[PDB]
RNA sequence: CGAAAGGGUCCUGUAAGCAGUAGAGUAGCCUUGUUGUUACGAUCUGCUGAGGGUAAGCCCUCCUUCGCCUAGAUUUC
């Protein structure tokens, strides 16, 4: 079930994208900037329990561990294993390239 | 120039070279059979209304002799040698 | 001006078409239409939607390795303007387009090679299972052909073949029902 | 040039005639549009529909009318005494593989 | 509908025709903006009654590109050849 | 002029059916495992940007077909 499914596609209800999550997994600096754009005291569990793949904060370590067994986390893992869609893949799909000399 | 050299090389190697009445006959016969199957399914769709009511059993309706003779004729059965007229009730 | 390409589906994006999403990491996403835009906002993967160039490239239905595809690129090092260079470039684009079209047709035929053998095998199986539905002469027609052959001293099999040819030429459909005669 | 008694097979595009019609009226409107089509095609105000044609129209409920339908219209003579019209049309449904891709064709009298 | 910087040889009519009009096969006038009529309607063009006072009337127009994609939808192709080149070979092409 | 059809242009998103050393596993038969094999099995892949729709207020078609036609009635310094 999705909370308030009617307005789910609004920009003010937007969630973090899969390629951003891929860059977060590859580079801790990217994740650090994303976490800097938030306030730690307003986060669940003071921000101590975070799932990078789902880009989600949890209230406790047991909550995070229990979430890992669910199918949404496994869907995110399968999507990351398949690979996020990027501008490089979009360019390769039409056979376009970048000439830098 | 390299593209044109590759093009004439492929044209010499036959890269652009382009290529049975029994197969045509069997394909036409299969198409005829598919058309006959479609007609049979349409007849079944016309006859069946099983969502709302049951089909009247065939034994409760007397089949017309003209229709039976016509159907056996299209099936290729010589009906005069067997005499359906004597078999028809009145 | 220039023709962009859609991020989601790869179609040509001409000016004033579609919409651009500006993401806060500094990345721009150009969409050719609201269809692609709404699929992106629903977080659908273009690689799985079969109507996109991303899916077609992933499935191998687009010509990917080819020499004619190496001529178009995003040129990040500019060249000083030269009229002769621009004119011969235009001639080159025309020639490259023709060659690319020919090679693409060859690629598609290589993809669809085996269809004829598959269809012939299916046709043979269907005919072997349904020989009794092939066109045939009526019993009364066989009677009249037999008596005409007896009268004319001709081959009844021959008259059967030309009668079957006439029946194959004349195609007639059957109408449901029939009028009830009024009293 | 064309005799009074004549039968032709037509494809009726009912989709463009039922576009935007209320759901509880789509199939009766289809019946009336078939009658209007037959009147326009044969010049006869007296049009009679086969019950199998009615079943074909009502096959998928009151709002599930097919987009196209193949029919045979037969202009025939009204032999009853004291008839207002000398001719009438009888419309039947035609068993075909696919109602698409067919032209108007004259049915052989034999 | 060709310009000095767009060398595509094409006419003004969009792909699939103008919606509810047809094809423009005659001389035509391109007017900036919108005009009071609808499609198919007779339009009367008149000389301006007074000498103009704006620099916009003095400006010379330099067109770079004219859109000729279909207005019956989200048309992405200016010409039928462009559509075929992007599309590639279809099933009906080998069927023909 | 009308009704079909064909071509275009748009919309959706890959039809039915068949096949596959694709498929988590399970159960039989025997070479008792060596894709052992056969069977079933969401799904996947191919045939297939396929199938379906397209004016109802989309476009084109003397040269793709079939039909219609110089009326009827009423009134008028
Ligand atoms: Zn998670
Ligand atoms: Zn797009």
């Amino acid at each position: 079930g999705v909370f308030a499914k009617r307005t789910m596609t609004k920009t003010r209800r937007r969630l973090r994208d899969l390629d951003q999550i891929e860059r977060d997994l590859r580079s801790p600096r990217h994740l650090q900037q994303y976490k800097e754009t938030k306030a730690a005291e307003d986060l669940p569990g003071l921000g101590l329990y975070y799932c990078i793949e789902c880009a989600k904060w949890f209230e406790s370590e047991t909550s995070l561990v229990g979430h890992r067994k669910g199918k949404p986390h496994k869907r995110r893992l399968k999507q990351l294993k398949e690979g996020a869609y990027t501008h490089e893949e979009a360019m390769a799909a039409i056979g376009y390239r970048i000439d830098n000399g | 120039q390299a593209l044109e050299e590759e093009e004439e090389r492929l044209e010499k190697e036959g890269f652009y070279d382009e290529d049975d009445e029994e197969e045509e006959e069997i394909l036409q016969k299969a198409e005829y059979i598919r058309e006959q199957h479609a007609l049979i399914r349409n007849e079944a769709k016309m006859r069946k209304s099983l969502k709302n009511r049951a089909i009247i059993p065939r034994k409760a309706v007397k089949k017309p002799l003209s229709q039976l003779e016509d159907h056996l004729d299209q099936l290729g059965v010589d009906t005069e040698a067997i005499g359906l007229r004597a078999r028809a009730q009145t | 001006m220039r023709i962009e390409n859609c991020f989601f589906c790869g179609r040509p994006a001409w000016p004033s078409k579609g919409i651009t999403f500006m993401r806060n990491d500094g990345k721009a996403f150009r969409f050719c239409r609201s269809k692609c835009h709404k699929n992106f906002k629903m977080k659908r993967n273009p690689r799985k939607l079969k109507w996109t160039k991303a899916y077609r490239k992933n499935a191998g239905k687009e010509m990917v390795v080819d020499s004619t595809l190496q001529f178009a690129a995003r040129r990040n090092v500019p060249v000083r303007y030269n009229r002769e260079l621009w004119q011969k470039t235009l001639k080159a684009m025309e020639r490259i387009s023709e060659i690319r079209a020919r090679r693409e047709r060859v690629f598609y035929k290589k993809r669809m090679a085996g269809k004829r053998a598959r269809e012939v095998a299916a046709a043979r199986k269907l005919v072997a299972e349904n020989e009794h539905l092939l066109p045939r002469l009526r019993g009364s027609e066989k009677r009249r052909l037999a008596e005409l052959a007896a009268e004319r001293g001709v081959d009844v099999e021959e008259l059967e073949r030309e009668e079957l040819a006439k029946l194959a030429s004349k195609k007639k459909s059957k109408a449901f029902g029939g009028e009830v005669r009024r009293v | 040039a064309i005799a009074d008694v004549v039968a032709r097979e037509y494809t009726i595009h009912l989709h463009k005639r039922l576009h935007g019609v209320t759901f509880k009226k789509r199939a009766p409107r289809a019946i009336k549009e078939i009658k209007k089509f037959a009147q326009k095609a044969m010049g006869t105000s007296d049009v009679r529909l086969d019950p199998q044609l009615n079943k074909k129209v009502w096959e998928q409920g009151i709002k599930g009318v097919p987009f196209r339908i193949r029919v045979r219209i037969s202009r025939r003579r009204n032999d009853e005494e004291g008839a207002k019209e000398k001719l009438y049309s009888y419309v039947q449904a035609v068993n075909v593989k696919n109602p698409k891709g067919l032209l108007t064709s004259v049915v052989e009298e034999e | 509908a060709s310009t000095e910087t767009d060398l595509t040889k094409k006419k003004i009519t969009p792909m699939g025709g103008f919606v509810r009009y047809g094809e423009v096969n005659n001389d035509y006038v391109m007017i900036k903006g919108s005009v009071p009529g609808v499609k198919k309607r007779i339009m009367t063009l008149r000389k301006s009654l007074f000498t103009h006072t704006s620099r916009k009337a003095l400006e010379k127009v330099e067109l770079k590109w004219i859109d000729t994609s279909s207005e019956f939808g989200h048309g992405a192709f200016q010409t039928a050849a462009e559509k075929k080149q992007f599309m590639g070979t279809l099933k009906k092409d080998l069927q023909t």
